[PDB]
């Protein structure tokens, strides 16, 4: 890879039966190990839920 | 989003190695409240860029739990087992969310990892340990969000084997 | 399918009190050899029929196991456990997948049952039993399945209370 | 509801990274507690799992 | 106390074809809200009384937990399902303890029962399930207890097989 | 081996949460019609401070 | 043996303060193949001496695994969090077992610690973590063995943050 | 109230499978430095018919 590699994300689920979408975009750097992104949730918003479930599936 | 892991001591690259095919994930979280988080996610390169595609099923949380009732505060930093399994990698991991009142609320993450190419193309790792650091803030409520993540995988350099192990 | 179930002892029947507006479940297996199967679901009522809608995300199921292996024997009978939880109904079972040399498998279901009603329009039940018997037929390997179920819901009359409760 | 129904079904899934789609068609007595239903696997098949950890979703 | 069921449908008694040489149980009782119940039993014939020896280690019961507080409400009635597992009899329950304000606390029993007579010299029961009854009465405060229960060994006739099982 | 009205009796030791306790316990059933009474006594730890529930199972 | 940890950057050390009242610990630990490991242990000093009281119940281990086959080849290295929860210390880890082939076995720690002091006699931890690594040598077949162990307590500096926690 | 060089004793006592045992055991290590060595005898139930591995986190 190079070293700031861009990405983007599509994410949809329920939880606890509310159903929601999300994108994603970001970038890091591969080697390194580090990154970061910007999260929007485009369906089933404001989210009714901790947000921080969902870290780990970003 | 696996590919941004700093390798150490020479360890072979699970993720990495996967591309140009990519990987796959699959993980179910179990909360000691009794809430499960599972999803699958798809990992692709798409000419510069990297492509996630994610599916999420979450249930059983308590109505009245710090998930549900949105006053979680963000998790503590982690440590990730992982190893080979089934000639595939899995990976194994507690986390701590951070609850009102200096609490903490633990989970235990099951994941497997399965790359998209054959086992004759990969280098498979030996046991090792993933840092995690995940951080997040809410940048409009319930709307945006901005993750920062820093991972590093590593041997046990801390705690040293008087017979010569990892 | 859990408008299909026998109510004995006057017991309310959560599901069939949810029409016209129907219900959902939302459900974690947990498989002792580590898989999980997750799945969530949409019951609505169209017409004079039923329509499911179902979601699925199952994984860390052993490669060598009954079930990658495709080499289980379908289930015991089952008995769940369901009791009010939050305002809805939540459910508890273990099962038992038959497998090669007179074998089981067990697992641990932990649903909750999501009435699409207003609490103010439904009886919720006490506590109490469903008697499960789920038997499959592979007409077409791998492609093509029957399947039969009988669900009885009960109270505990088999082993009675001296002080005259359920 | 009637002494007989009649249900329809869909299901998608994914199964230690198996993707598949599966139909399904019955009927019981919803008084009676009882029920049949026939399911194909439209998508992903043959199944390359038992499809035994699929029957409490159908 | 194992001894006293009462088994249906010719079901073989385990339990009472160990007699004289007796058995062992061993059970972890793993509650929803992180406590944890072990214990390790024998039973042993002494001419025409029945002697249990019984071990017990519990932890990691929450302080603010019904447990803890001393607010339980007794044992819902449950189900066990019984199965030959090495050898050796295995039994798997949910069992929900009532709290204040109607709610229950669940947990799981995992048990292995073990015979002191030899494998070949019992007949092993098939998969089966035992009803159980458990009623306490507190007699005097923390000191003095009375407990009844009434267990029952069967096949599932509540939801009858299509093809001819048990 | 076994008479239609069968007693028993019971000693147990343990530690819940640091809280170290003993029982003793009597009682009597019918070991075919699968009924039994007993009677419980902490005599080491009382009073117990936790529900005794969680030790009905191993009674 | 809690006493012999190295605390790095001013993390309070929860069982050197518990002296000369001493502590304990309970743990259950849960197998990935069933097996509950569950102990309770009493720390005293007594003059220049540290005396240990340990008991334990095991149960449910597969007769065919590596536990009672006794064909476990030792820990690998592992690590714990702690935190307070209910005014004591709170311990949580995952742990694998090696096996035969390269494979594992892996486990679940749940822990907690009790000083013998007050906790308003004791400065608490935050969140942190503790690396260990235990090594065996068999000196006698099942009856003479040595125990080597490295522990360290630290915060995460591995993965850094930019919100200025630990 | 701890030395550089800290030695220890232990008793250890239980049931794993059914199968009862005893272990006694000694050692020393630096508390500070956080390392340690024993030696663990099984005095009761021997030899073991168990991984020794599962009783690791109890010495």
């Amino acid at each position: 890879l190079t070293e700031t590699m861009p990405f983007r994300m599509t994410m949809e689920g329920t939880v606890n039966g509310h159903h929601f979408k999300c994108t994603g975009k970001g970038e890091g750097n591969p080697f390194e190990g580090t990154q970061d992104m910007k999260i929007e949730v485009i369906e089933g918003g404001p989210l009714p839920f901790a947000f921080d479930i969902l870290s780990t599936s970003c | 989003s696996k590919t941004f892991i700093k390798y150490v001591s020479g360890i072979p690259d699970y993720f990495k190695q996967s591309f140009p095919e990519g990987f796959t994930w699959e993980r179910t979280t179990t909360y000691e409240d009794g809430g499960f988080l599972t999803a699958h996610q798809d990992t692709s390169l798409d000419g510069d860029c990297l492509v996630y595609k994610v599916k999420i099923l979450g249930n059983n949380f308590p109505a009245d739990g710090p998930v549900m009732q949105n006053k979680a505060g963000g998790w503590e930093p982690s440590c990730e087992i992982l190893y080979e399994v089934d000639g595939v990698l899995c990976g194994q991991s507690l986390m701590a969310l951070k609850c009102p009142g200096g609490r903490h609320l633990n989970c235990r993450l099951h994941t497997t990892y399965r790359s998209k190419k054959p086992a004759s193309a990969l280098k498979m790792p030996e046991f090792h340990f993933e840092d995690h650091r995940i951080e997040v803030k809410e940048v409009q409520k319930g709307k945006h969000y901005e993750q920062y993540e820093a991972a590093v995988a590593r041997y046990c350099d801390a705690a040293p084997s008087k017979l010569g192990h990892h």
